[PDB]
RNA sequence: UGGAGGUAAAGCUACUGAAUGUAUGAUGGCGCCACCUAGGCGUACUGAAUACAAUUAAACUCUGAAUGCCAUUUAUUUUA
RNA sequence: CGGUCGCCUCCUAAAAGGUAACGGAGGCGUACAAAGGUACCUUCAGUACGGUUGGAAAUCGUAUGUAGAGUGUAAUGGUGUAAGGGUGCUUGACUGUGAGACAUACAGGUCGAACAGGUGAGAAAUCAGGUCAUAGUGAUCCGGUGGUCCAGUAUGGAAUGG
RNA sequence: UUUGGUGCCCAUGUCGCUGUGGAAACACCUGGUUCCAUUUCGAACCCAGCAGUUAAGCACAGUGGAGCCGAAUGUAGCUGUUUCAGUGAGAAUAGGAAAGCACCAAGC
């Protein structure tokens, strides 16, 4: 479970998914990469789900890299609450995803168990993922 | 920490400062600047960036560095104001205090008819 | 509210003409100042008056 | 069924003071006119312009104002009233 | 600076085997004080 | 001094022979000796500063003035606005006076002058040395502080490399191992 | 046409926080010794600082628009 | 039921100003006879090296460092020759005013050139009608206190008012 | 034109490195007996003189190391109407850059 250290403000405004893709928009450590197609506000549990997800069917020599981070957290008000009295208690971490951000990238290990692993990672997460490789 | 000629030149930028913020009538600004061996002195204007009237030593062309020599070049300059008809001035020293020669140099403009 | 302020009163006229602060707790000794009087037209010591 | 609700803790704001340019760059002034309120100096004083007990840049003199940028990188803002100069 | 009272006085000091009477400015009595371990009586100075 | 005189002459030939400089004053000339008595104890027993103060007036014949701590500490029972320690700033005529008679009556009376040297410079020109009793100065009478301390006499010269200051304290025989 | 501004955007070696990998690595944990106190050789590992490459923000800004706002110049219109 | 009720700072507030919610964070009901006014002088914190007590960190010297220091305070804005620090002399923390403006339903609030009187600093120019700026505050009625060139119920006082 | 002083400017003006220079001036420098001064030191401030001096500072030439500035193309956001026309950033880059504009006094 992903989740910063400490953090200046509890409550902070949410932070919009539409757009293009801001920073993390090509592969640049492994050579595939993950990237989405819809924006969408996923939480660190789905990472963790991924992550695992990925580890799993990877190697003993295989090596990965975690671009997106659940910096923003969102609250809940508790249920059969009314509207009113304040904002509610922050309750978990999502990392925000832009059209076009990698989030996962892998390397050293063959080429036919690496789209497998991106496969169930993507499978994980409820943005549209696509495989993409990167520039010589 | 710098050398004397620095902390001159940071006291004379205080000075200046504070003139060219408060002079509301405009008047001629009589910087004196003085050395170890000479003391030299010219009449800027802030509003036009010129200078209207010089004095120095080498003009005058004394072995100076003395309290006697200061009130003959003050009273150089103070002719020159009069000739020049401006007698409304502001008296700055270079960033030196105000003292010695400095002030024989000061007290020259005064006895002859300069206001400030 | 707290009340801090004192008065300053002349002593040539004995009227008082001004309205200041004074912190009894810091500082003890009674205030001599010296300010203008509308009644003398003048300059003269205003002390602290109850 | 209510279940209760929490307390709010933060609900205090304060009058919203009106600071800003006043005097627009090219506007007619006489002396004594505000031409900027701000809370510290963001606009330096020039010629013909005078500050308050508020950092308030005030006019000195009729003129028409204008702003001129300075300072390293440019980074400072300062303005004067060009006095009207019709001189005949 | 000046006006002090303790003056600065030129004192010279004596010494026991070698006299060197090195005159100092001090604050002290304006006679030959003798002092027993000088600068030339001392083994790390002079002598190996 | 007598000796004073004997400084410009010597250090002048010698020095300017020693590395081809090509001015006079190009070698180096020491400027200022600042002596740095200071003791926390002024904290609480205030008394005892005073005395201090006394003693290194008779050192120098200058009056020391008393500095003061630019922060605070609750450990030290330190605080801002107190004074703790003194130092002084001997030049002219004086500081050679000092620096002479250190060398010659203080310093070799030192209980056991060992010495200590080229582990001392900063790297910038100046030498520090660390004296450990104040008794062994000949300008203090045996009524004194009811604690005893040392001395931080320190030295600075014209130049930044420590070499040619080195030098300099070699030309002037300051008594050091090997220096 | 002139000007005020600090948003959208962008950037985090330009700060404040958050924060990924690689390399050198303070630091501790962990040992094995000697020494009871000054320490030493490797650390399944934690991770200061620096360099490289990459990130996040209504209450971050070394930057940074358009629109909008104010005024003026010219043309036209209405007696508001 | 719980919470709040006035004022000040930031964000939401969409680059003029203004803009709400039981929206998100905090403070105030002051402090200073110096932390005011003026003249003069002066400039970080931290870190590196070198040094008795003295230690990771008290003080000293040198260098480096462009603000992370200070500016009484909650934040914002400002300010590194400044508005920060020190010293000397002082009390303008004045009297009577006040053209012109900001912002406002009103009541109130904010800035202020300039004039007259008499002062303080300074050689003088100049500056001083409280502080680097914004919170530190409560109408009217009623009564009390000081002064007063006004009234004093026939007249002189007094009472009682102004 | 060059040196010295100063105002305007506020890094394409800086920090640093390597060399050259002084005729006049600028500077270090020589002393504290005078005016003046140190929260303590003629260090500084202030005096009266130029013996020595080109280390400094200062002024010139080189140095693209650090710092700074930064084109065109393209892109993100905007305005309209389109699902295309303007507006056009930030970042990155080729690269520039060893200041510039005026006044005065002296030999020129
Ligand atoms: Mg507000
Ligand atoms: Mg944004
Ligand atoms: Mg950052
Ligand atoms: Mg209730
Ligand atoms: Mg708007
Ligand atoms: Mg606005
Ligand atoms: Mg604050
Ligand atoms: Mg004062
Ligand atoms: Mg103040
Ligand atoms: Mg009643
Ligand atoms: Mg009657
Ligand atoms: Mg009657
Ligand atoms: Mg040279
Ligand atoms: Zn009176
Ligand atoms: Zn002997």
């Amino acid at each position: 479970m992903l989740q910063p250290k400490r953090t200046k403000y509890r409550k902070p405004h949410n932070v919009s998914y539409e757009g293009k893709a801001k920073g993390n928009s090509y592969v640049a450590f492994g050579e595939y990469g993950l990237v989405a197609t819809k924006g969408n506000w996923i939480d660190a549990r789905a990472i963790e789900s991924a992550r695992i997800a990925i580890s799993k069917c990877l190697g003993k020599t295989g090596k990965m890299w975690i671009r997106i981070f659940p910096h923003m957290s969102k609250t809940k008000k508790p249920l059969e609450v009314r509207m009113g009295s304040g904002k509610g208690n922050p309750e978990f971490w999502v990392a925000v995803v832009k059209q076009g951000t990698v989030m996962f990238e892998v390397a050293n290990i063959p080429e036919s168990q690496m789209i497998k692993a991106l496969t169930r990672a993507g499978h994980k997460l409820p943005v549209t993922w696509k495989i993409l490789k990167r520039e010589e | 920490m710098k050398t004397r000629t620095e902390q001159r030149r940071l006291r004379h930028k205080r000075i200046v400062k504070k003139i060219r913020a408060t002079n509301h009538d405009n008047r001629v600004v009589l910087m004196v600047i003085k050395s170890l061996n000479h003391i030299s002195v010219q009449a800027w204007d802030f509003s036009q960036n010129i200078v209207l009237a010089s004095s120095s030593s080498l003009a005058l062309k004394l072995k100076n560095g003395n309290k006697d020599n200061a009130k003959l070049v003050g009273q150089d300059i103070a002719d020159k104001l009069v000739k020049l008809k401006l007698t409304n001035v502001v008296f700055d020293t270079g960033g030196s205090k105000y003292h010695g020669r400095i002030a024989a140099l000061a007290e020259a403009a005064r006895e002859r008819g300069l206001n400030f | 509210a707290v009340k801090r302020s004192t008065r300053l009163g002349c002593n040539d006229c004995r009227e008082i003409n001004y309205l200041t602060f004074k912190n009894v707790k810091k500082n003890p000794e009674k205030l001599a100042l010296n300010k203008f009087c509308s009644r003398c037209r003048k300059v003269v010591v205003h002390k602290e008056v109850k | 069924s209510k279940k209760g609700v929490g307390s709010t803790k933060n609900g205090r704001d304060s009058h919203a003071k009106r600071l800003g340019a006043k005097k627009a760059d090219g506007q007619m002034i006489r002396t004594g006119q505000i031409i900027y309120r701000q809370r510290g100096t963001r606009v330096y004083p020039g010629v013909n312009v005078g500050l308050g007990s508020d950092d308030t840049l005030f006019a000195l003199s009729d003129g028409l104002v204008k702003y001129q940028k300075f300072g390293p990188k440019q980074g400072k803002t300062r303005v004067s009233v060009v006095k009207h100069k019709l001189d005949a | 600076k000046k006006d002090f009272h303790f003056p600065s006085q030129s004192v010279s000091f004596k010494c026991a085997s070698c006299s060197n009477s090195f005159t100092i400015e001090s604050t002290l009595k304006q006679k030959e004080i003798t002092i027993d371990i000088c600068g030339k009586c001392h083994p790390f100075y002079i002598g190996e | 001094n007598n000796l004073k005189a004997h400084y410009q002459k010597t250090i002048a030939k010698e020095l300017q022979k020693s590395f081809a400089f090509s001015s006079i004053m190009q070698v180096p000339r020491l400027e200022k000796i600042v002596i740095n008595m200071g003791v926390g104890d002024a904290i609480r027993d205030s008394k005892f500063l005073e005395s201090a103060l006394n003693e290194l007036h008779l050192i120098s014949g200058q009056k020391p003035v008393a500095t003061k701590a630019k922060n605070a500490i609750s450990t030290y029972k330190l605080r801002a606005g107190q004074l703790i320690g003194c130092k002084v700033t001997l030049r002219g005529e004086r500081m050679w006076a000092f620096l002479e008679k250190l060398i010659y009556v203080a310093l070799p009376r030192v209980r056991d002058f060992r010495g200590l040297s080229l582990k001392s410079f900063d790297g910038r020109g100046n030498y520090t040395i660390g004296i450990k009793e104040q008794i062994i100065f000949p300008e203090i009478v045996y009524d004194d502080i009811k604690r005893i301390r040392g001395f931080d006499v320190t030295l600075v010269t014209s130049t930044n490399k420590d070499s040619e200051a080195l030098a300099l304290l070699r030309a002037l025989n300051l008594p050091l191992v090997k220096g």
